[PDB]
């Protein structure tokens, strides 16, 4: 919207327009009283089900490993897939529940529309957080990998609205530290790259 | 390559900024090299108007006064 | 339940029982130091240990030996308090007994004379505080425990990136505690090399020759022998039935009258089963199989006595004939197999330029010190000194242990230096791994990383102190005359005291205590660093060591680590962690014998722990303590899986033991993204202490452990009753049980009052008991800064509500109601120390006189006749604290100044105005003045008033002790006289001083009165001497630096409120910079009318996955609910019944907890006092992984009469209309960190300029301008900003001429610049021109 | 001589009594990297300062909130001039004493020299040309810098306690340079990709979204209104719901 | 197994006198292999759309490390899937070449029911297990 204003009216009007957007957006945002409480982070009703299914899927590939149907190195990447899938099921489960399930009526019978749940309004608009991060609040938060890089064959089954336990947090540790370590260097790498580029231009 | 291309610069003053300084001067002092500024780096070193932007006007207007009368 | 627990009890959720309570958190610092400084009647590490190494010292074989007797530690010159104000280091004099013996020439081991010189002094060595810190110059410092590679030998890889071939490599490294490194490494060609330290590579076999091993013994040692017999004509061979594995038949191979295998069929399990079972020892062979084999020993021709073949020379079908015709029946050969036993050492010998012992010993000397000629005596001694000298080499015990451990020996202790066997045994084991048997170590595993701390690290600095004094003692013992010099003439003080002052003064491990916070201190003293001496460097390693390793579980905290250029290079000690006997890291566990979980605890080091299978913290066991489930989640060998009920050998002690003290203080941590958790316990330590010590409504349970173990608080030595309570001191009349027999008396605790911290904050103790209250031993007696009632309160919680407020919380910025700054509650008190120095300059001495040239009486009002500002004066910027003048004569003024002096008649003085004035912008009250004056300069007026007042004050303090201590002591005398002679009324009529005479009939009660007498008369005299030294210390000349006459130190107490710019954050890594301070009129309020203190932005919560801050807010809300309930019932004065009925309900909540509570507590006087402390809110505890769960949280909202949502409706204070949607409100404990705005904010128009480069420089604390670095210049280049750039690096900085021409133009109202050339480049022109380079400016 | 010119291309002559090697002529030019003087940083600079940054949503996009205290010290030579131009000071030495006294008369003078005099704002890692931008200063009681929220995107500034520096365009050229090239409103488009970089960030979009959104049934359902002007009248007074389906006349 | 689910394929069932590797069997594994391949192609393709949105929005210095952590897990996995697809493609070549169902080390035949779990299996349990043992010894 701001873009088209520029290419039609010119610099000056776009500038003062953009002011009006900020002033008003802030004002009505305050009137809205949008917030976030514990009950805003709605877990799917099916979560515990989805786990036990892919958890039994590992019980299949386990039976085959002990009974020699499948090999050992094979079995690691088999289980890691049936877990990696269930996470995509849990993710698009909460996202179906959270998105539209405010079911409300107009004079006649029943109808459903995009939810007005607090934490949802934030992501759909783009103000902050993404289904990726949301996936760690309501649904389980992915699989982590040990310092190796080799992603561990029993994912973090808990989310942030629930607790994590001893081990789950300790597994979450590596990715966080390498995260910090990397972005400390990924800052240096940008810096060096841009430096080299201006020297030649 | 970008890193190699930059290493070759006409102005010897520019090179002693980011290259290895000892080597740059020696190579240049034997050659009797005359630096005319012209580039950006060197004009900042010597603290006069950048030969671009607002300064382009001045440097252009003065560069022509040279090689002339 | 105790006495300061009865006052206020934190409601604790969480089910898992505490089985082991947190040990002393300062264990590491205090323990380690105690071992170093202590008489140990044996060798174990200490000052005794260090001594015994270098000693006995003996002169250059002159049989004049100086041996070491014993050592003593003198009393502290000043105690802790004394030493701090003045600025000395807290040290004790080291007195060591030395014995100088002389042997006659040549007296058969016996002495002409020996002088047994009493304890010579060798410097003072610093001492550690009660709380694990040092004082270096009146400033508390901490010595960070270090993490370095354990001594011993370690086999490593270096796979891949090497050469772009893959291949991998294998290397062994022997790293001793002291002495040179011994490295063994391979290469692609599979040649063994050695290099000492990181020096020039050399062929490995050279060291064998240096130990007097020739070529034959080198072959003999590392290889087997294949014996070849010449029996009849042509070759037989001794066959080991195993040797043929991994090879194929070489010819028609037959034996025992049956061809087992023919030419071309690989020798497998069939053939080896045949050979082994049929016992084939000798077989006949062709003369061509030895064409390649290498001969073992030396073989010469028996007739001509000439050399046929040298050892380690390969034979040929022709070479055999030369030693066959010479009559040789044996030829010993090497067994070479490039899978099993590789021909490695053989090839090495062919690369070795040496042959004999002295050949190699030379090649070693010339490698270490090239360029200078070798000598016979040099190469042998040098090498013998490298790995075999007790003095210049030691592995220690840990080194010797890991050495024997890693090599699969039995002995756990032996030589401290390497032996001929040791080195060989290592070379053997290294070969094995390359062969495929054995695996390599990794540096990262916490069994190969060792922890040192102050006690050990100080040992090394004393040892180096002695080795540099040893040369000096040996040097003097060379020429020394008979009985004239004595063992004090030689030993200097400076060499010893400097080598130790160096460490504690400036070292990467000695730093200014991070002391803004009882957590900051305790988290600092429990800290690790892999930097500095003997560890890695930031530019070396290397992500493997920085990353969190599985072995960190329960030893090092995974989350509390710095956020900067060295992440993971620091870390923090875990709660329950402790240092191994050997110096490793161990953690507590529970011994699971069969299927029951015991309570006998075991400490398991990193290596020990791997083997066992340890259960998990959260595991349900009931009745006898059987595991409830048939399968329990456990972790064993580095990984984690489900396990059988009876397979678990141990179990985690607590749910907490994995984190640090910092990390454990976050509630609902389990619910917080790991990233934000780091920042939480990272910023928590930066919490500046508040005016009013609050208390966290939402807690974890740890706050009591941190408060006590950190020194800031005053903890009761002995249990008793309070006699006297003053804001100054507290006197405890001790109970009978704990009180010692003699001296009786009372414990008197003198409180620390208002004083400067390392970070300019204020540290103040306050009394937390009232007159005549019972306290027991180990009770909390007085709160520190940022501690309440015994709990650690780093901040103050307040009513917080999440919602956009017209953008005044746009990013993480915070919006605060005026009610907060009005309540002065996040107001924060800082204390700076400003000093004035009277020096001596070439022109003359500086005077502290109050006569200051060209100042009005407005200035000289706050200054007394002597020239010092009065105590108590509220002063602001510009006012003079200490008048001072420096000699500057003959000013040489100019005409218009001269004419000006003549028009207004000022007597242009010969002295400059140098007075100490108050820095612009900061403003506070003077609360103390100290004056230190050179010994022998007359104490001025005010100085004598001060040193007289310190005298009068010191007398009152000491006598108060005696008055309280007498009555305490006399009160016991009264009670022992009553047991067999009780004359209650008769006794106390006569003067109490006239009691000591009364005896007792034959009984021990007669000897008890005798005890108090002894200790009475000692109180009489110990009073006298404590008063004497105190008095001398005040009047004695204060010693200063050279050139300085006298110094005035003024201490300011500035009271800073809170304003936009201050960084604040909750415990969950939610930073934010207070943005506007709003009227209470404009605040969001609820239907009850109660405004809200802070309005936080909901956007900061989803992205940053810190969900505990929300849980905290809700639980806090319910916790305030219980407050409002009790507050209503307490104001209703309902009576004990209705109150106790309600309190009892609160402390249970739902079922299954660990809490327990009344009605035991005395149903009146005690129950009422509790209620008061709760009306502000009810303190709850959410343990780290044992926390409360939503149901219990929602349940407490019901009792608090608050919605389960945690949300209510609010009304905009401005428009008064409702806010659509419910918003969350609650209470979040919040910290104000010390990035306070009015410390960061700097500005400069024109200021001081650096001499070398005429460049804006902070000189008068009007700080240097901002640095305008390379990147900021590219900014201007992308715009056209040609002039903006010139002015930026011309007149605004470097152009000495331009800046004034400009400034004059600015005030003249002409915006121009007259730039010219920057001096930075003008100096380059000169700097270049002073090299051989002719650099000119051409043309025009 | 060689240790004097470039020490290190020998055996490394050490300085007297001091283990450290002594810095030679070559080492006085050389460094890390090259000429120290031209390397970051980079030369300190008069007329400058810094502190923590905060918000201020009330700003127009072409201005910024500058602490009273800072602006006083920064423009010090300008105030001394304007003070004696209008005759409030007899001489510069008097003007010096006046602003030191913080006489209330000066605040009104400061606002004169401040009006059309841009300043430059710069935040930590200067990445693109938008890392420095020029604003018109508005005096603030307080010690924090107020930063218009829309430029926060370009700076990659949050408010977790980040600090920014200020620089005063002294010369007449620098004012007109800072106004026609570096001014906020002249650079609203990224030079990397023609799209706006002054896009609304987060809080402000959550605002508009909730506003121009609809629910199935709420106050105001289905009524009709003359125009936008009276549509606000309907909402502000609580007659209509913000999100209700409605036909209105628009132009 | 969601692998068998992705295709509309059901576990096979060797009948009494059914010849070993016949037309119907190779048609069976082809559907599974293409469907498994088609599913993997969708995972690499989808992932990227989320990946392109996060990299465009600039995180706050504080959440760069937390945002990056989720990116690294995805990246590593994708390269494994690319390997998996290349292994499937390699296995898809064995069907067309009529050399599917037997151990690559020894001529022994690999189980039918064994191939339905992981159609990309190259060795029998004996040779495969022995290989993993050599691995731990030749590596560490
Ligand atoms: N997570 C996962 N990986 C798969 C999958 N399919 C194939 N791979 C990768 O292929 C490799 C293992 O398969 P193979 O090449 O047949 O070798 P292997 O089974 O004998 O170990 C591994 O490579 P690698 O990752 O480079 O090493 P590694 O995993 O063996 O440690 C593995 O990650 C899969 O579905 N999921
Ligand atoms: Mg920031
Ligand atoms: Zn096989």
């Amino acid at each position: 919207m701001l873009n088209t204003c520029y290419r039609i009216l010119g610099l000056k009007p776009t500038v003062i327009f953009a002011d009006q957007i900020m002033y008003t957006g802030f004002a009505y945002a305050a009137r809205s009283g949008a917030s976030v409480g514990i009950d805003d982070m709605v877990i799917p009703e099916k979560k515990h089900e989805i786990i036990s299914e892919a958890e039994a899927e590992v019980a299949e590939i386990q039976e085959q490993f002990q009974s020699g149907l499948v090999t050992a190195g094979e079995r690691y990447n088999k289980v890691i897939d049936i877990w990696a899938a269930a996470n995509d099921r849990v993710s698009k489960a909460m996202m179906d529940n959270l998105q539209t399930e405010t079911v409300i009526n107009r004079d006649g019978q029943e109808e459903k529309q995009v939810s007005f749940n607090s934490i949802y309004m934030m992501a759909d608009s783009g103000a902050r957080g993404s289904a990726a991060q949301i996936r760690q609040l309501a649904g389980m938060r992915g699989l982590m990998a040990k310092p190796d890089g080799s992603i561990i064959e029993t994912p973090i089954t808990a989310n942030f609205r629930e607790g994590l336990n001893v081990l789950q947090y300790f597994i979450s540790t590596h990715g966080a530290r390498k995260g910090l370590a990397d972005t400390a260097l990924k800052t240096a790498n940008s810096g060096y790259l841009t430096r080299r580029l201006v020297d030649v231009a | 390559g970008i890193t190699k291309a930059s290493l070759a610069t006409e102005s010897f003053i520019s090179a002693a900024s980011f290259q290895e300084t000892t080597r740059v001067l020696t190579e240049a002092a034997v050659a009797g090299k005359r630096d005319e500024l012209r580039g950006l780096k060197e004009n900042v070193i010597v603290g006069r108007l950048i030969p671009a932007g607002t300064g382009y006007a001045y440097h252009q207007d003065r560069m022509r006064r040279r090689a002339a009368g | 339940y105790s006495y300061t627990e009865k006052k206020r009890i934190r409601k604790d959720f969480g089910k898992r029982p505490q089985v082991l309570d947190v040990p002393y958190l300062l264990s590491i610092q205090l323990d380690s130091f105690q071992k170093f400084i202590e008489q140990d009647p044996e060798g174990q590490y200490g000052l005794e240990a260090a001594f015994r190494s270098v000693f006995p010292i003996q002169s250059y074989s002159g049989n004049s030996e100086l041996q070491y007797v014993s050592y003593r530690l003198g009393e502290p010159v000043f105690d802790v308090q004394e030493c701090q104000i003045r600025g000395v280091t807290y040290s004790a004099p080291l007195r060591v007994k030395l014995r100088l013996v002389i042997y006659e020439r040549e007296a058969p081991e016996g002495t002409v004379k020996d002088i047994k010189e009493q304890e010579v002094y060798m410097g003072e060595i610093p001492l550690m505080t009660d709380n694990g810190t040092f004082v270096i110059n009146g400033t508390e410092r901490v010595i960070v425990s270090q993490l370095h590679r354990s001594p011993g030998v370690f086999f490593d890889s270096d796979k891949g990136k090497t050469h772009s071939s893959g291949k991998v490599l294998y290397n062994a490294r022997i790293i001793p505690y002291r002495g040179s490194w011994l490295d063994f490494e391979f290469d692609p060609k599979d040649n063994l090399f050695v290099r000492i330290d990181r020096r020039r590579k050399l062929p490995a076999t050279i060291i064998l020759r240096a130990l007097n091993y020739t070529t034959e013994q080198i072959l003999d040692l590392f290889f087997e022998k294949v014996i070849f017999e010449i029996r009849d004509n042509k070759l037989q061979m001794e066959l080991v039935p195993e040797r043929l594995r991994g090879e194929t038949a070489s010819f028609d191979i037959e034996a025992n009258g049956k061809v087992y295998v023919e030419k071309g069929r690989r020798i497998t399990a069939r053939h080896i089963r045949q050979l082994e079972k049929d016992d084939v020892k000798l077989i006949e062979v062709p003369v061509e199989y030895i064409a390649g084999k290498v001969v073992a020993k030396d073989y010469i021709d028996e007739s001509t006595g000439e050399l046929i073949c040298a050892a380690n020379m390969e034979l040929s079908l022709d070479l055999l004939a030369k030693l066959s015709q010479s009559g040789h029946k044996r030829i010993e050969t090497l067994f070479t197999n490039d899978l099993d036993h590789g021909p490695y050492i053989s090839e090495t010998l062919r690369v070795d330029p040496t042959n004999d012992r002295l050949s190699a010993l030379v090649e070693i000397y010339r490698m270490m010190r090239p360029g200078e000629p070798p000598t016979r005596e040099a190469a042998e001694s040098l090498f013998e000194n490298l790995f075999f000298s007790e003095d210049r080499y030691d592995l220690s015990a840990v080194g010797r242990m890991k050495f024997n451990r890693s090599l699969l020996r039995e002995e756990i202790e032996g030589s401290g230096i390497l032996s001929k066997d040791d080195i060989i045994d290592v070379m053997k084991k290294l070969i094995d791994i390359r062969n495929g048997k054995g695996e390599v170590d990794d540096i990262d595993h916490l069994g190969n990383r060792r922890i040192r701390s102050v006690g050990e690290m100080a040992e090394n600095q004393f040892r180096v102190g002695l080795v540099r004094v040893e040369r000096a003692v040996k040097e003097r013992l060379s020429l020394g005359d008979l009985d004239t010099l004595m063992p004090q003439d030689m030993i200097n003080a400076k060499p010893i005291s400097a080598a130790v002052k160096e460490f504690f003064g400036s070292s990467q491990l000695s730093q200014f205590m991070d002391q803004n916070n009882p957590l900051s201190e305790i988290t600092h003293k429990r800290r690790i660093s892999a930097l500095g001496p003997g560890g890695l460097t930031r530019e070396r390693a290397g992500f493997e060591v920085r990353d969190v390793h599985p072995t960190h579980y329960g030893r090092v905290c995974p989350i509390e680590t710095p956020e900067g250029p060295n992440i993971g290079l620091i870390n923090s000690l875990s709660v329950y962690a402790q240092t191994n006997e050997y110096g490793f890291l161990e953690t507590p566990y529970r011994k699971v014998t069969d299927g029951v979980v015991t309570d006998e605890i075991h400490y398991l080091s990193a290596i020990e722990e791997g083997n066992y299978v340890i259960a998990q913290a959260n595991s349900n066991l009931d009745e006898e303590g059987h595991f409830v489930e048939d399968l329990v989640t456990c972790r064993s060998k580095g990984e984690s899986s489900l396990f059988s009920r009876d397979q678990v050998d141990y179990m985690d002690v607590s749910t907490q033991q994995v984190v640090s003290v910092g990390a454990s203080l976050i509630p609902f941590l389990e619910h917080d993204d790991a990233n934000r958790a780091l920042m939480g316990a990272n910023m928590q330590r930066q919490a500046v202490p508040t005016l009013r010590a609050d208390k966290p409504l939402v807690g974890t349970g740890m706050e009591r452990a941190v408060a006590v173990d950190s020194g800031v608080t005053a903890v009761a030595k002995r249990g008793g009753v309070v006699q006297y309570v003053d804001a100054s001191r507290i006197v405890i009349k001790v109970n009978e049980d704990e009180m010692y027999p003699g001296e009786a008396g009372i414990d008197i605790y003198n409180l620390t009052k208002y004083t400067r911290s390392n970070q300019n904050t204020c540290i103040n103790q306050m009394p937390c008991v009232s007159l005549g209250e019972p306290v027991e031993r180990g009770d909390v007696l007085a709160d520190g800064p940022s501690t309440d009632l015994g709990e650690l309160a780093l901040g103050q919680n307040m009513r917080v509500a999440f919602m956009p407020w017209n953008g005044y919380n746009f990013e993480d910025s915070i919006l605060v109601s005026e009610r907060v700054v009005q309540e002065d509650r996040f107001t924060t008190i800082h204390i700076q120390e400003l000093a004035c120095v009277s020096r001596d300059t070439k022109l003359g001495p500086e005077e502290i006189t109050a006569d200051i040239p060209n100042v009005g009486e407005a200035a000289l009002s706050k200054l007394d006749e002597s020239g010092i500002v009065y105590i108590g004066a509220e002063v602001t910027g510009g006012d003079i604290l200490v008048g001072k003048v420096t000699p500057k004569g003959e000013t040489q003024l100019t005409p218009e100044e001269k004419l000006l002096r003549a028009i207004f008649g000022e007597k242009a003085s010969d002295v400059k105005d140098s007075s100490l004035r108050v820095p612009n912008g900061v403003s506070g009250t003077v609360i103390d003045v100290q004056v230190f004056t050179r010994d022998g300069v007359e104490k001025d007026k005010r100085a004598l008033e001060i040193e007289e007042m310190q005298l009068k004050q010191a007398k009152k303090d000491l006598s108060e002790e005696l008055q309280i201590l007498e009555a305490g002591l006399f009160s016991r005398i009264r009670a022992v006289l009553v047991a067999g002679g009780v004359e209650a009324e008769k006794l106390d009529k006569l003067p109490r001083d006239r009691w000591l005479e009364l005896g007792l009939t034959d009984e021990e009660k007669q000897n008890q009165l005798e005890q108090l007498a002894e200790q009475y008369d000692e109180l009489k005299h110990e009073f006298e001497k404590k008063l004497e030294a105190k008095r001398r210390k005040i009047t004695q000349g204060d010693d200063l630096a050279p050139g300085v006459l006298k110094i005035v130190k003024v201490y300011l107490a500035v009271k800073r409120r809170i304003q936009p710019g201050d960084k604040m954050a909750g415990r969950h890594g939610n930073k934010g910079v207070i943005s506007k301070i709003n009227p209470i009129e404009d605040m969001p309020y609820d239907e009850n009318g109660t405004p809200v203190d802070i309005v936080l932005n909901p956007l900061g919560v989803p992205s940053r996955m810190n969900i505990g801050q929300i849980l905290e807010t809700h639980l806090g809300m319910a916790a305030k609910g219980i407050g409002d309930k009790i507050n209503a019932m307490l104001k209703q004065q309902q009576e004990v019944a209705k109150l106790r009925e309600f309190i009892q309900r609160a402390y249970d909540l739902g079922a299954d907890v660990r809490q327990k509570v009344d009605l035991s507590t005395f149903s009146d006087e005690e129950v009422m006092r509790l209620a008061e402390n709760l009306r502000k809110g009810m303190p709850i505890a959410t343990p780290v992984f044992d926390g409360a769960k939503e149901a219990e949280i929602k349940e407490l909202l019901k009792l608090g009469d608050l919605p389960t949502s945690g949300q209510i409706r609010l009304y905009d204070g401005r428009t008064g209309e409702q806010f659509e949607r419910p918003v969350t409100v609650g209470y979040m404990y919040m910290l104000k960190l010390n990035h306070l705005v009015d410390d960061k904010m700097h500005a400069r128009s024109t200021g001081s300029y650096s001499l070398v480069t005429q460049q804006p420089l902070g000189g008068k604390a009007q700080f240097g301008g901002q640095r305008f670095g390379e990147m900021e210049v590219w900014a201007l280049e992308a715009y056209g900003a040609a002039y903006t750039l010139q002015e930026m690096l011309t007149v605004k900085s470097d152009d000495v001429n331009g800046r004034t021409k400009m400034y004059k133009n600015i005030v003249d109202g002409n915006h121009q610049m007259e730039p010219g050339m920057p001096e930075s480049f003008n100096v380059l022109l000169k700097e270049i021109r002073s090299l051989g380079i002719n650099i000119e400016l051409e043309d025009e | 001589v060689d240790a004097l010119l470039d020490n290190g291309r020998r055996g490394r002559a050490i300085t007297g009594s001091n283990k450290r090697p002594l810095k030679s002529l070559a080492d006085m030019i050389k460094g890390k990297q090259g000429r120290f003087r031209q390397n970051l940083l980079g030369k300190r600079v008069d007329y400058s300062g810094r502190s923590v940054i905060t918000v201020g949503p009330y700003l127009r996009l072409h201005q910024c909130g500058l602490p009273k205290k800072m602006a006083l010290e920064l423009f010090k030579p300008f105030i001394y001039g304007k003070l004696e131009l209008r005759g409030l000071a007899t001489t510069i030495k008097a003007a010096k004493k006046m602003v030191e006294r913080e006489e209330a008369v000066v605040w009104d003078i400061l606002d004169e020299v401040i009006r059309e005099h841009p300043v430059l704002l710069n935040r930590a890692p200067t990445l693109h040309r938008l890392g420095i931008q020029a604003f018109e200063p508005v005096l603030i009681e307080g010690k924090a810098i107020q930063l218009h929220p829309l430029v926060c995107a370009a700076y990659n500034a949050d408010f977790d306690g980040d600090q920014m520096a200020v620089h005063v365009p002294l010369t007449l050229e620098a004012q007109l340079e800072a106004r026609a090239l570096m001014m906020s409103t002249n650079n609203i488009l990224s030079p990397a990709n023609g799209e706006p970089i002054i896009v609304p960030s987060q809080d402000v979009v959550l605002g508009l979204y909730y506003m121009t959104r609809d629910c199935v049934n709420a106050k105001g359902e289905g009524m009709v209104l003359t125009g936008p002007k009276e549509a606000e009248r309907l909402y502000r007074s609580g007659l209509a719901s913000l999100h209700a389906r409605v036909k209105v006349r628009i132009t | 197994l969601s692998i068998l689910a992705i295709a509309g394929v059901e576990p096979y069932q060797e009948k009494p006198g059914e010849e070993y590797m016949n037309e119907a069997q190779l048609a069976h594994f082809r559907r599974i292999l293409e469907a498994w391949r088609n599913q993997l192609r969708d995972e690499v393709d989808r992932t990227v759309t989320h990946m392109q949105d996060e990299a465009a929005n600039f995180p706050d210095p504080v959440d760069r490390a937390a945002q990056e952590e989720e990116f690294s897990l995805e990246l590593r996995n994708r390269d494994r899937e690319r390997k998996l697809i290349k292994k499937i493609e390699k296995t898809l070549k064995k069907v067309e070449d009529e050399d599917f169902g037997y151990c690559e080390s020894c001529g022994v035949e690999i189980g039918i029911r064994r191939l339905e779990a992981r159609p990309t299996a190259d060795l029998c349990i004996d040779c495969k297990t022995l290989a993993e043992i050599r691995e731990k010894q030749m590596a560490g």
